[PDB]
């Protein structure tokens, strides 16, 4: 809300899973602290450890086929994205209704 | 000055049938104009030489 | 049969001839009740027109009008229509208002105008677009009327393109200048070919503020039909030298000649009848106190006086005479091309530009460029008859044609190309943003100078 | 192709095996499907997939 | 600190939130051949390939015919602006009368 | 300091009524200095005597406002049309209250004609809204006109492009002939059961007896007819159970005439706020050159927003029209018009009232079938469809494979090799 | 496909001289060496194969 | 000649705020035109010198 | 922040330098700000390996 009345739509929650031709999620430049421009940052929920259930986000790069899907879909489509990482595992399996 | 569509499509399309059971060329000229289902062949073009 | 005639001030046009329509013409009179009725008029309203109109179709059953216009008044035109419903007389629009392009014709009316619509008038247009290559192009559509068939006929004509048209999208304007959202519109034109669909004085209006804003170049061609130029006669301000219309109010082929074949049409038209039916004469006695054989599903199939003046089912001509002019240094809307009877024909294929548009315009962006035939360079092969359109990969040249080994004359063949070299002229005008002015060598090969003469 | 010798090449091309493909799962009621697959449909209609 | 650092600071933040396409907004307002200089001589100087759009600038109290287009050919992410107070006051209020 | 107001009506008390509501106008609105008159013309049933009257009384008396206002002329053509093509000369706007036609909603054959009357494209949006209600998508339509049908037809396709979807069979034909019952049976082997009709008494009359002779008065058969179509012997001839729609306050003739009395007022006074206005002058002495106000005057009536108004919140659309007018829905039981609800605005209104269909219950005849038949069309594709001749007459024989499976065929029915 | 992409210009004059109405007109042209190459479905050329 | 007649208020006693027509200002003097002058021509460029 | 030229370049633009005769690769960068000869060498790019 800048506005009053202001339609926004165009907002795309995205979550991917790290698979070696398709995702690749690598490190930031620790020199620049700097994504080079043909990857796309990412946050992971890293936990603090196995007890507590909170964590933080480190940001990283992302490269990749999905990757170029991803941007040439937003070149195409025109609409904003963001972009994350899950930690319960894999892509899908329901154990006893809980996927 | 339009360019209409004859045979399967022509067909289906004025209703005289209800299905077109054929190899069905998934593609984006008649993407635009009918929907789609899910592909059962994962085929390619080549060239028939002698 | 009796028929009458009236005019305004068009091309000083005196009425004497008018009445000396009658004696050469019809020589081979069948039907012998064919009388003319040829008058004048000071003024162009309307209500003194129907005045007219219930005077003479009382006056002696008078079963014919040929009326001409001076001005640029189409509502005139919907009013003759609209006695044309009322007395069911065929009347004949020549010229001016009276045969301007109106929206939907009604098959309750027999009123026919001379000429063609407007999507054959823009067929001719994207026909000369196709003979000159020019792809790229915008176009800016007012709240003109008209315009819903004529923006569809442009779209399926661009989405029905062989050649591969490059349309800009639709400028659409609800209102006149508002100088803050029209300007926004104008602004957005990159392309090559503007078209413009308005009056002419909003056509004035539009132009300059083009030629304020500098959307007046070379680059920015400008071509529109009859109907939004209006008067040939009146020039006014703001236009480009080199302003391309489309019309048929020839100086060459004048008002006389149209009246004579549209008089020797409606009498074809009596002796075809009469030859059918007997009782002709069947109209309205008088307009006070208030359909079984009429012309207007009859003469679908006529040719007077050798060409093709054949009504279409929209009431208009089937091959009526189009003049494509310009606009010289000096002022002045010059002829330059004339249509066939089926294809289209241009004078001038070679393309002049007219640099004195404005106060300083250099021609620094086109580059004369001259090549040798080349087989991984310049590849050269013959345009399609098919199509006339070189593929949009390749590029046309000229090439000028000796005929005979001892002659001095030679023609221009227009022929496509493609190669490593018409790619690297693509590129460098997509980088360096020029444009190429590409011909063939005839002297013949790279160089050689043969006693100081290269 | 990234095998570091080469000394691993698998039996057959998928002729005797699910051959399936890969899409993209929207959610059950989303506008953005039509034009999603349009551009799939654009992106493999160019020689750009 | 200076305006260099200052756009340091800004270009940093830009950097650690990767939206590098942007544009750049500057008035007749005192400091703009400095503030310009130094965001040519840092982007055009990064390697991150920074998508620059070119500088639009303002001169006077606007016309609303020439400033509108001005305005209107901006179809990036970030725009920056470069003028006093009242001046930015007056530029959101034509920014969001023209959205 | 006089300007006229030109008007076709003839009945002295709405006259008066169109007096006192001028001089309502020109009580709190401003300081203008501006006095107003009126001139009406009365019947007359010669046309053309009406179009001589109309010019002879628009010329001479420097008008700024032509209201039409006789809807039920005797002549059956219903042509308000010369008024409009004598005022284009100078594009006046002629602001009628009578005709409800695509024909006349074209700003193209109708220069600058002007209403807050809407044809039936609005009425087929608010079909629309009831089947956005009422959850349909598959439709039968049948426009017996070609005129306004291609305005209806792209105000359909408006409305699928609005639901991003498509219908199902459209139809046009000739008025006058009786056999389009071969059309009716080729829409009844389709999959769905809503018949939308555009017609006039004539065409509606003839296909409410192709109905009752093609037992198209069961269960389940949705009819949705507009206003030419309740009237005359097609009343008589519709059956019990027909939704009809009326916009409310129409036929009521002085609260519309009051509404487009403000209109026309609050129009001219936000006309003559600024200053350079022209005049309409005198056709008959000199004056051929069009009026240079005309697209200013358009500007200035086009854009102008109301708040005033009996009827409601009156609004010009892009094609100058009312917009989110009031409607009833109404239905016929035991040849009787029972009102089952109404429409403003975005939002269905419906009563206490039995809403009756021609089949059974009050609920909703869903008239997808469930297809059990299908209609398969093949190539002959040399990998996927071999073609046998039969052996004696349509049979096939039960060959094998290599695997012992039986190749179970299909009688098909396949045309000729080359078709020309 | 091939009319629309951008350098398939010669390919497509080259193929709408000599079209063909059924694939075994293909087929037995290219048997009968009238035809010497033709774009088709990979798989079903293998069984023809 | 022009509308929006604004005088810039005297600072010294009760006025602490800017004079919001500058460039009004800049718009009516850097945008003017010359025919005439003893000296010779003046004319604007964007600095607004000779 | 900025960047500089150094090497052959260094040591021609500051006039210590006349002409530097050697089979320099010519980009589009270094051509940019000085004029360059005509390539007398067509010569492209290998790997060496063992
Ligand atoms: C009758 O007319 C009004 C006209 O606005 C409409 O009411 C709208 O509908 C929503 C429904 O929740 C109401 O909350 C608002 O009062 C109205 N919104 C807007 C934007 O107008 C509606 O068509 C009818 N009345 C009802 C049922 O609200
Ligand atoms: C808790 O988390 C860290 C990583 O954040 C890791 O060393 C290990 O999982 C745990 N050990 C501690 C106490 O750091
Ligand atoms: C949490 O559990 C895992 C698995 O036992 C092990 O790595 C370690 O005990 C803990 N550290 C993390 C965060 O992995
Ligand atoms: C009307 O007639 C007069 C001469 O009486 C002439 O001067 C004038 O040009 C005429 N009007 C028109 C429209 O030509
Ligand atoms: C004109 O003649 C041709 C050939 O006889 C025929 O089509 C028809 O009689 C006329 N044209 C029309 C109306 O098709
Ligand atoms: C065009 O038509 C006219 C009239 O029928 C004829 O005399 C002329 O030869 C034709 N020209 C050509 C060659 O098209
Ligand atoms: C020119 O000379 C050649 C060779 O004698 C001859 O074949 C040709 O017909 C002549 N005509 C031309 C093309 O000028
Ligand atoms: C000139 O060329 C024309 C066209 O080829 C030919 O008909 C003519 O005979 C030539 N002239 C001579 C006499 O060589
Ligand atoms: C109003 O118009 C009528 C008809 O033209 C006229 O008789 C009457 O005098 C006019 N009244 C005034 C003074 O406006
Ligand atoms: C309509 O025409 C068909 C033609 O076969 C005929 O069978 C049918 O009886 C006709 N129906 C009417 C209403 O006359
Ligand atoms: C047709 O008429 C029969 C007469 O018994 C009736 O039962 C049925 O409901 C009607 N509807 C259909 C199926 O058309
Ligand atoms: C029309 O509406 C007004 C106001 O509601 C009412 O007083 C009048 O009686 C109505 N007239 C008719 C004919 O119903
Ligand atoms: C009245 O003057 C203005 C300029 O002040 C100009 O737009 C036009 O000439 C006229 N129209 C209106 C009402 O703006
Ligand atoms: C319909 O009638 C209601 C009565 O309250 C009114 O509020 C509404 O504005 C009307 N709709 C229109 C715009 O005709
Ligand atoms: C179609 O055409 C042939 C023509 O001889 C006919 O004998 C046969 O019944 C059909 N055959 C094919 C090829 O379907
Ligand atoms: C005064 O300022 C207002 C707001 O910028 C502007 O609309 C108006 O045209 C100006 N008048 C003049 C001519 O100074
Ligand atoms: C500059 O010098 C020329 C030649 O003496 C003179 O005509 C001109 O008036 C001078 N410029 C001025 C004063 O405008």
């Amino acid at each position: 809300s800048f506005s009053d009345c202001e339609p926004d739509d165009n907002h795309l929650s995205i979550v991917t899973l790290e698979e070696a031709p398709f995702v690749i999620v690598e490190d930031i430049d620790p020199l620049t602290e700097t994504c080079v421009r043909n990857t796309v940052p990412c946050r992971k929920f890293v936990k603090i450890n196995n007890s507590t259930n909170e964590g933080m986000n480190v940001k990283k790069c992302c490269k990749g086929f999905c990757i170029d899907i991803l941007k040439k879909l937003s070149r195409t489509v025109k609409f904003t994205y963001d972009l994350y990482l899950v930690t319960n595992g894999k892509h899908g399996k329901k154990v006893n209704n809980v996927w | 000055n339009k360019k209409e569509w004859n045979g399967m499509m022509g067909e289906l399309l004025s209703g005289q049938a209800d299905m077109i059971v054929a190899p069905l060329t998934i593609n984006n000229e008649r993407a635009q104009y009918i929907e789609f289902s899910k592909p059962f062949k994962y085929q390619g073009l080549t060239i028939l030489v002698k | 049969l009796n028929i009458a005639v009236l005019l305004g001030h068009s091309h000083d046009v005196t009425e004497r001839e008018l009445r000396n329509l009658w004696g050469p013409e019809q020589a081979t009179g069948l039907p012998l009740d064919v009388n003319v009725v040829a008058l004048l008029m000071n003024r162009t309203d309307p209500k003194s027109l129907i005045t007219h109109v219930c005077d003479l179709m009382s006056g002696a059953r008078i079963h014919g009008l040929v009326f001409g216009d001076d001005t640029d008044q189409e509502a005139v035109a919907q009013m003759l229509d609209f006695i044309s419903s009322q007395t069911f007389i065929p009347i004949l629009g020549i010229s001016g208002g009276a045969s301007m392009i109106m929206a939907d014709k009604d098959p309750t009316s027999t009123f026919f105008q001379f000429g063609a619509s407007i999507q054959q008038q823009a067929t001719v247009m994207l026909k000369i677009m196709q003979d000159y290559d020019w792809h790229v192009f915008s176009l800016v559509t007012t709240i003109f009327p008209g315009y819903r068939d004529f923006i569809s006929f442009i779209k399926t004509t661009v989405d029905n393109s062989f050649v591969g048209w490059d349309m800009q999208n639709v400028i659409t304007l609800d209102t006149s200048f508002e100088d803050a959202k029209t300007q926004v519109q104008l602004k957005k034109i990159h392309s090559s070919v503007i078209l413009l669909y308005c009056s002419k004085d909003e056509a004035v209006l539009i132009l300059s503020e083009a030629r304020s804003l500098g959307l007046t170049g070379y680059d920015f061609f400008w071509i529109v039909p009859s109907l939004v130029s209006g008067n040939t006669e009146l020039i006014p301000k703001e236009f480009p030298s080199g302003l391309i219309s489309v019309s048929y109010d020839d100086w060459d082929y004048s008002l006389e000649a149209r009246v004579r074949d549209g008089l020797g049409i409606l009498t074809t038209a009596a002796s075809s009848m009469l030859e059918k039916f007997s009782y002709i004469p069947e109209a309205k006695a008088s307009c006070y106190g208030q359909p079984l054989h009429t012309l207007h599903q009859f003469m679908v199939n006529v040719t007077w006086d050798g060409k093709d003046l054949s009504f279409t089912e929209e009431g208009y001509q089937v091959h009526p005479r189009l003049v494509v002019i310009v606009l010289n240094k000096d002022r002045e809307w010059e002829k330059v091309g004339k249509w066939e009877n089926q294809t289209l024909s241009l004078r001038h294929a070679v393309w002049p530009r007219y640099k004195s548009f404005s106060d300083c315009e250099p021609d620094d962006n086109h580059l004369s460029i001259v090549t040798l035939e080349e087989a991984p360079f310049v590849i050269v092969e013959d345009i399609d008859p098919l199509t006339e359109t070189c593929v949009r990969n390749t590029v046309p040249c000229r090439k000028f044609v000796k005929i005979n080994n001892s002659t001095n004359e030679g023609m221009n063949v227009k022929k496509c190309c493609k190669g490593f070299c018409i790619d690297i002229l693509k590129k460098l005008s997509r980088t360096v943003k020029f444009t190429y002015d590409l011909y063939l060598v005839t002297n013949g090969k790279h160089g050689k100078k043969v006693n100081n003469v290269w | 192709g990234r095998d570091e010798g080469c000394k691993l090449v698998t039996i057959g091309s998928g002729y005797i095996f699910a051959t399936t493909g890969y899409g993209i799962a929207l959610q059950k009621g989303s506008p953005w499907k039509r034009q999603i697959d349009l551009a799939l449909l654009q992106f493999v209609g160019d020689g750009e997939m | 600190a200076s305006i260099q650092q200052q756009a340091t600071v800004m270009l940093k933040i830009m950097q650690d939130y990767d939206w590098h396409v942007f544009s750049l907004v500057t008035t007749i307002f005192p400091g703009y051949r400095d503030f310009i200089s130094f965001i040519k001589t840092t982007v055009d100087n990064s390697f991150v390939g920074w998508d620059m759009q070119n500088v639009i600038t303002l001169d006077t109290s606007f016309e609303d015919a020439k400033t509108q287009v001005q305005l209107k050919k901006i179809h990036s992410s970030v725009i920056l602006l470069y003028c006093s107070k009242d001046e930015a006051v007056l530029i959101l209020s034509e920014a969001r009368s023209l959205g | 300091k006089i300007v006229n107001i030109g008007a076709v009506l003839s009945t002295r008390k709405h006259e008066q009524m169109f007096r006192e509501a001028v001089n309502q106008a020109n009580k709190r609105h401003g300081s203008w200095k501006i006095q107003l008159n009126a001139t009406s013309v009365t019947h007359k049933p010669n046309a053309i005597q009406m179009a001589l009257s109309v010019c002879e009384d628009l010329i001479s008396s420097q008008v700024y406002a032509i209201l039409v206002s006789h809807p039920p002329t005797p002549n059956d053509h219903f042509t308000p049309t010369p008024v409009s093509y004598t005022a284009g000369f100078y594009r006046i706007p002629v602001l009628g209250l009578t005709t409800r036609m695509s024909i006349y909603s074209d700003k193209s054959i109708h220069l600058s004609f002007l209403r807050t009357v809407p044809p039936y494209s609005h009425q087929s949006s608010v079909w629309f809204e009831m089947m956005r209600v009422y959850n349909w998508n598959h439709i039968i339509l049948l426009v017996s006109d070609d005129h306004e049908g291609r305005a209806a037809q792209k105000r359909l396709e408006t409305l699928l492009e609005e639901r991003e979807s498509k219908a199902e069979k459209v139809l046009q034909f000739d008025p006058g002939t009786k056999n389009v019952t071969a059309l009716l049976m080729e829409a009844r082997e389709l999959e769905a059961r809503v018949i939308i009709l555009s017609a006039s008494e004539d065409d509606a009359a003839t296909v409410y007896r192709a109905a009752a002779m093609l037992n198209m008065t069961g269960s389940g058969y949705v009819w949705l007819v507009g206003e030419r179509e309740i009237s005359g012997n097609a009343l008589r001839y519709a059956p019990d159970g027909i939704i009809g729609l009326q916009l409310i306050n129409g036929k009521n003739e002085s609260a519309h005439i009051s509404d487009a009395v403000g209109v026309v007022a609050q129009a001219v006074h936000e006309l003559l706020e600024k200053e350079n206005i022209t005049d309409p002058p005198r056709g008959c002495v000199g004056n051929t050159n069009i009026w240079k106000t005309g697209p200013l005057f358009k500007r200035v009536l086009m854009s102008s927003k109301y708040a005033d108004g009996v009827t409601g919140r009156v609004e010009f659309n892009e094609d100058g029209d009312r917009k989110f007018a009031n409607y009833s829905i109404m239905n016929l039981q035991n040849r009787k018009l029972v009102q089952v609800g109404i429409y403003n605005g975005t939002h269905v209104i419906p009563n206490d009232r039995k809403i009756i269909w021609p089949g059974g219950e009050t609920e909703k005849p869903r008239g997808y079938q469930m297809s059990t038949r299908l209609k398969i069309v093949t190539i002959h594709q040399e990998p996927f469809v071999y073609v046998k001749p039969t052996m004696s007459d349509g049979t096939c024989k039960e060959e094998f494979t290599v695997n012992g499976d039986p190749v179970k065929k299909v009688i098909c029915t396949g045309p000729n090799d080359t078709s020309p | 496909y091939f009319r629309r992409q951008v350098e398939l210009s010669t390919m497509y004059r080259h193929m709408e001289k000599h079209n063909y109405e059924s694939a075994a007109e293909a087929i037995q042209a290219v048997r009968d060496n009238k035809l010497h190459a033709f774009i088709w479905d990979s798989a079903v050329l293998e069984f023809e194969a």
